DNA sequence: CCCATACTCTT
DNA sequence: AAGAGTATGGGTG
């Protein structure tokens, strides 16, 4: 969606944006793994296990 | 260039330069990451030393 | 409709001034060639933002419009960015790419 | 925001500000240093006179434009006379010669 | 002339002097209702006499010369 | 407001050279500057770079091969135009690259030019040993040999330099009064 | 090329955007991967213990 | 610490000036900025204006005032030529706040100086301003005497006299 | 904060 | 009776 310059990081020394990134992209595959578990039906508890 | 050439070759030496170099860093895929922030091993006994 | 093709040829070579606030050094006051655009932004040529000072994180310029034949020879000949390539500090270039060229 | 022409000060007669009275921008005192250290005379004299506060040299300068003729005849600001007004109503005499 | 001035300068030796040189000869083609020297290729009277300049074919003294041949040709006319 | 006033007058601009290390070489203090005087070369009499000459690149480096460290310009303080200066004792217009042409108002570009780094400022708040391999040179010295063998320079005013192989000042110091000079002058270390 | 080990100049996006002078400093670089250092008190005076 | 006045007053004025030129770059080298020397000559040339004269000689001055140094040079080379003997004179350095002040026009030293000073030793003094300065000009909206303009003005000078 | 002026103690 | 020094006021940001 965005694409963001690079050469804006290491002058400014604000590195949270990096790891923001980061962890919002782990967020992202763990809730992409839930939508793909009930897009296909599946039981309760594999679910609940996940 | 603009000490041996003169003026306008110097103008359009510029444009080329601005754009080739765009393209070019456009090409390369030049990104950042936390990664590439590598600490050195002897940092802890240094500050240990000291 | 014709409107927009009777623009077109009244800003064909007439030059015009963009500025931007604060003015330090009489470079912060230059002649360019208008292209038209859509929307409601003015585009920066990236080799003259050192001049300016400027980034693109919210500052604003202001244009003027030079009206009689003196006025646009001397935005022609004397204030375009094309003649403005040394610095009259020190006679370096000015026009030198910085970041991602 | 942008302007050609519009309404004036009734005591300075020259543009407004702001973008609400379909105002002006301001030429300040750094903007005419550089256009002095260019060597813009022309555009200097332009912008002083026939662009904010030179009241016949206003309507000269739009029906020459209007009728293709890129030419101007400046006269003598409107702030001048104000403060030449002001400088008098103190009891000092001010007057030009010749 | 449409994107640098630099032989116009070196022509005329001033920038200052060529500009007003040039208003002068762009001044005549626009409302003196003269005919430019060079062929015309869609462009402004100042660009025109800007590649007039540069080409060795106006000047001040060349804007002169004319000006008086004209004159005195009027003068012998007149009667 | 004039193109000459003919006068000879001028100062002298050598590098910038500040202790032991070298600051501001002569190259990029005479770069568009009218000799005021003609350049001899230092071995010979005959005239290298004539008077009244614009230094341009082509004269920098003819210079810089000769080894030449004092060079002669002309500066708008010692002009003798009244009411304004003449182009020959202003110089090249860097801006452009020539010479200055007359009606240019140089005193709003002069101040333009030093005020606008202005942001850059902040506005809240015992012994002489040489480097470099080269001669020892000594200027307003009054040397005398005490009776323990120290060679004791009675001079307050005494200028030490570093003579190079090419005639130039490697380093300067300073010698304060009562030092004892390991050796003389025109010695080489 | 013949299967031995060298030594180059590395690839490192930081270093690689330090070295070319299109971004950065060496101590900004020093801030981010080595300790800050020692910080000054309102003052002027330096605090003895670094960060 | 050496003082300025001093060093123009016993070295001369080329010490003085390479004096200042060389303390204001060592301030701004440091921060890595490059200024040419000659925007800093003309700034010290435009702080030495006033002469004081130390004899009076053949001309029509006292030998204790402080006049324009080029006002001076003109009488001393006018007495000159008709044979007289001229004005002695030591230079004068002041600062550009001072410097600014002494300017010969009311109209630019109302511009930026305290108006009403200005306005009341004008009018006790009954001045005339002939507008010859950029800022006079940009006050009545002619043109500047400089750049382009710079001709018209002479042929001004052509035609007055 | 910096400079000019009226009032006070000293040689 | 001059002369150097201190308290007061104006204009500047
Ligand atoms: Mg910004
Ligand atoms: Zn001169």
């Amino acid at each position: 969606d965005i694409v963001l310059n690079p050469l804006g990081v290491p002058s400014r020394m604000n590195i949270g944006q990096i790891l923001e990134t980061h962890l919002g992209m782990a967020a992202k595959g763990i809730g992409d793994k839930i939508n793909a578990m009930l897009k296909q039906q599946q039981e309760v508890a594999k679910l609940r296990e996940f | 260039c603009y000490r041996i050439l003169g003026l306008k070759p110097t103008v359009i030496f510029a444009d080329q330069i601005m754009y080739t170099g765009f393209a070019y860093a456009a090409r390369s895929g030049a990104s950042v990451g936390i990664d590439d922030m590598v600490i050195p091993e002897k940092k802890h006994e240094i500050i240990s030393e000291a | 409709a014709v409107v927009w093709d009777i623009l077109d040829e009244v800003i064909r070579e007439h030059p015009v001034l963009l500025n931007r606030a604060p003015t330090l050094h009489r470079l912060g006051i230059q002649a360019f060639e208008p292209v038209l655009i859509e929307g409601k932004a003015i585009q920066l040529h990236p080799l003259v933002c050192a001049a300016y000072n400027a980034d693109f994180d919210g500052d604003q310029m202001a244009v003027h419009v030079p009206l009689t034949l003196e006025a646009q020879l001397e935005a022609r000949a004397l204030m375009m960015s094309t003649n403005n390539i040394l610095s009259p500090a020190n006679g370096e270039p000015i026009i030198v790419p910085s970041q991602d060229v | 925001h942008a302007r050609s022409t519009g309404s004036y000060s009734l005591v300075t007669q020259q543009p407004l500000g702001g973008k609400a009275q379909f105002g002006g921008q301001r030429f300040g005192e750094m903007e005419v240093w550089a256009l002095e250290a260019y060597g813009a005379a022309y555009t200097l004299q332009e912008m002083l006179t026939v662009k904010s506060d030179d009241v016949n040299g206003r309507t000269k300068m739009y029906k020459n434009i209007v009728d293709g003729n890129h030419q101007m005849e400046p006269g003598m600001p409107e702030s001048f006379n104000v403060l030449l007004k002001e400088i008098r109503s103190l009891g000092i005499n001010i007057e030009l010669e010749d | 002339a449409r994107v640098t001035v630099q032989d116009a300068v070196e022509k005329i030796g001033n920038r200052f002097d060529l500009v007003l040189v040039a208003a002068r000869r762009a001044r005549q083609m626009q409302v003196g209702g003269k005919d430019p020297l060079v062929p015309e290729e869609n462009d402004k009277t100042t660009v025109i006499a800007l590649r007039e300049i540069e080409e060795g074919l106006i000047n001040n003294q060349i804007l002169d010369v004319r000006e008086r041949q004209e004159q005195q040709e009027q003068e012998a006319a007149e009667l | 407001t004039e193109d000459d006033c003919g006068t000879h007058e001028g100062i002298m601009m050598t590098p910038v050279i500040e202790g032991g290390d070298v600051k501001e070489p002569l190259r990029d203090r005479v770069l568009g500057r009218v000799t005021a005087e003609d350049v001899l070369k230092p071995g010979t009499a005959d005239i290298l770079v004539p008077r009244n000459t614009l230094l341009h690149e082509q004269w920098c480096d003819l210079l810089e091969e000769n080894s030449v460290d004092a060079v002669k310009v002309r500066s708008v303080v010692s002009c003798d135009t009244d009411f304004g200066v003449c182009a020959h004792c202003y110089g090249r217009d860097l801006a452009r690259g020539h010479i200055i042409n007359k009606g240019e108002a140089i005193g709003v570009i002069a101040a333009q030019s030093i005020g606008e780094p202005g942001t850059q400022l902040t506005m809240r708040t015992s012994s002489i040993q040489v480097k470099n391999k080269g001669s020892i040179k000594l200027s307003n010295v009054k040397s005398v040999v005490n009776s323990s063998g120290k060679l004791v320079i009675t001079s307050r005013n005494t200028e030490l330099k570093l003579i190079d192989e090419f005639g130039r000042t490697k380093e300067s110091y300073k010698v304060p009064y009562g030092a004892v000079l390991a050796k003389g002058d025109g010695e080489q270390v | 090329r013949d299967g031995q080990e060298e030594k180059q100049v590395s690839f490192n996006s930081i270093y690689m955007m330090a070295d070319s002078g299109a971004r950065g400093s060496a101590a900004q670089i020093r801030q981010l991967a080595g300790m800050r250092g020692l910080m000054a008190k309102p003052d002027g005076s330096i605090i003895e213990t670094p960060i | 610490p050496e003082a300025p006045h001093d060093i123009l007053r016993l070295r001369g004025v080329h010490a003085v000036t390479r004096y200042i030129v060389n303390e204001v770059q060592d301030v701004y080298r440091l921060q890595g900025v490059k200024i040419n020397d000659k925007h800093i000559e003309v700034i010290v040339r435009q702080m030495l204006r006033k002469a004081t004269i130390v004899n009076a000689g053949s001309s029509d001055f006292l030998e204790g005032e402080q006049v324009e140094y080029s006002r001076v040079k003109i009488a001393n080379r006018e007495l000159e030529a008709n044979g007289k003997v001229g004005a002695t004179y030591s230079r004068d350095l002041l600062g550009i706040t001072k410097a600014s002040l002494a300017t010969e026009s009311f109209i630019s030293a109302a511009s930026f100086q305290e108006t009403t000073r200005v306005l009341t030793e004008a009018a006790v003094a009954g001045k005339r301003d002939e507008l010859r300065g950029l800022k006079e000009n940009v006050i009545v909206g002619r043109l500047i005497p400089a750049g382009t303009g710079y001709a018209y003005h002479q042929d001004r000078m052509r035609r007055r006299a």
